[PDB]
């Protein structure tokens, strides 16, 4: 007896009387108010303790935001044998949900945005408080994170392969911040790139300075040391990256 | 009321396989990552592998990287240590353990630890 | 902010050694090759030796090629020349060098220069 009547979900039994409280429905845990009957949504106090709902009033485990900020909401009986759902006190650590790494600080609140934890910066998603992955601007200021640590290298971005640096290569950059590199080789852990006028690394087929490279499209990496098969074509790479005449 | 209980352990021989099971019971891990522990004779406890809920994020000790290989089934609440090629050296009493709450999962910072049981590699 | 600072200069013999230390500050060049170049008594800047941060290439002038030898300490953001059966032509001002912006480590276009130190080699 689930009807949606006039943007409010209500559950009748099959009775003039709506159903009130806790009611499992397919699987799916519900609370409607016991005022209303109407299926609690968001984040929802019951008997004094804290709750999430979705849209469609089923009840939620994880990470989510009430109003005092990101609460683990959590399956029965991890802390003080909470009920299913509850708000728990969870201080000062990492929580791993799935593949979701969060960090909960001493008022058993996620840590949103940028945060120092032993020594590491971090960055978790102000809308999810889940853990950066993949390129992202922050405050004018271009990363590349992996499970929220900002990584430091060539990666591709939404306009192409960004330098992101060690702190202060260029304009007192922060760790891991893409900075300005132009018209230059990049010599990086045993591999080569070069970056254009842009500061973006070049891929594919290159003539400099009259020699030519093939920078692999995926990594930006200049194919150097020797023979390489690029479009069903062996060529031969010095070790500086510089192409070498002919076909093998 | 929450407890790992290891099981499947015991004897083998060297070049042979064994799998270990942890079932965990009083509470759902279907989103924890899950690990496995071992101490050997008269040596310190050591990380063996560590996996999430998905699979998707799986490490594995030097000593046992290329041999070991972790799994679960969730509808069970269960991770597996499937163990090849065993050697005497993975002799040793086998930890399962839940919920890790440190920087990585290396670390032996987990809301919840087995019993561990022995498994014995001769020859 | 960024300074690389020469170390172990002096005056030595033929036939003796010295080792050079040169230690970068202000920013990590863990991943960065770093090199040395040398100027001799009214000669220009030359290439000494260079190498990358690992250590497992490396590169040597012709004349100083069996004599000398580059490695580094990324722990300690440092590089070294080990300069071994010294001879008077080795006398130079000795310059350490990070970051090499040109298409290979020989030219001398690199981001990052140290001020020098005096390496002076009797008869």
């Amino acid at each position: 007896g689930m009807r949606t009547i006039d943007g409010k979900k209500y559950y009748f039994n099959t009775t003039a009387e709506a159903a009130t409280g806790w009611q499992t429905i397919d699987g799916k845990k519900y609370y409607f108010n016991t005022n209303t009957s109407i299926a609690s949504t968001g984040y929802t106090i019951i008997n004094d303790k804290h709750f999430y709902f979705n849209t469609d009033g089923i009840m939620q485990i994880g990470v989510f935001k009430g109003p005092d900020g990101f609460e683990y909401f959590a399956p029965a009986n991890t802390d003080a044998n909470n009920i299913e759902g509850q708000a728990i006190r969870y201080q000062n650590r990492f929580l791993y949900l799935h593949d979701n790494i969060y960090y909960f600080g001493n008022n058993s609140k996620a840590a949103t945005g940028w945060v120092t934890i032993d020594g590491r910066r971090y960055y978790f998603e102000p809308n999810t408080a889940i853990g950066a992955n993949g390129y992202k601007i922050i405050d004018n200021k271009n990363f590349y994170f992996r499970n929220g640590l900002p990584q430091i290298g060539v990666f591709k971005g939404p306009n192409g392969f960004e330098y992101f640096a060690p702190a202060n290569t260029d304009a007192n950059n922060i760790d891991g911040q893409a900075i300005r590199y132009q018209n230059r080789f990049l010599h990086l852990l045993g591999n080569i790139y070069y970056f254009g006028n842009n500061s973006k690394a070049v891929t594919g087929w290159q003539t400099i300075n009259g020699n030519m490279y093939y920078f692999m499209p995926d990594t930006a990496m200049a194919a150097a040391g020797g023979l390489f098969e690029i479009d069903g074509v062996i060529y031969f790479f010095g070790v500086d990256g510089v192409k070498a005449p002919g076909i093998y | 009321q929450v407890q790992l209980v290891e099981s499947g352990g015991g004897l083998a021989q060297a070049g042979g396989s064994l799998r270990l099971s942890c079932a965990a019971s009083g509470r759902t891990f279907s989103m924890d990552p899950m690990a496995w522990f071992r101490q050997p004779p008269g040596k310190e406890r050591e990380f063996v592998a560590a996996g999430s809920s998905t699979g998707r994020t799986t490490y594995y000790a030097d000593s046992v990287k290329g041999r070991f290989t972790i799994s679960r089934d969730n509808a069970k609440n269960t991770v597996y240590l499937q163990m090849n090629s065993l050697k005497p050296e993975d002799t040793a009493v086998y930890y399962c353990a839940a919920a890790p709450y440190g920087a990585n999962w290396y670390r032996d910072e987990y809301a919840y630890w087995g019993q561990g049981t022995q498994v014995t590699v001769s020859s």
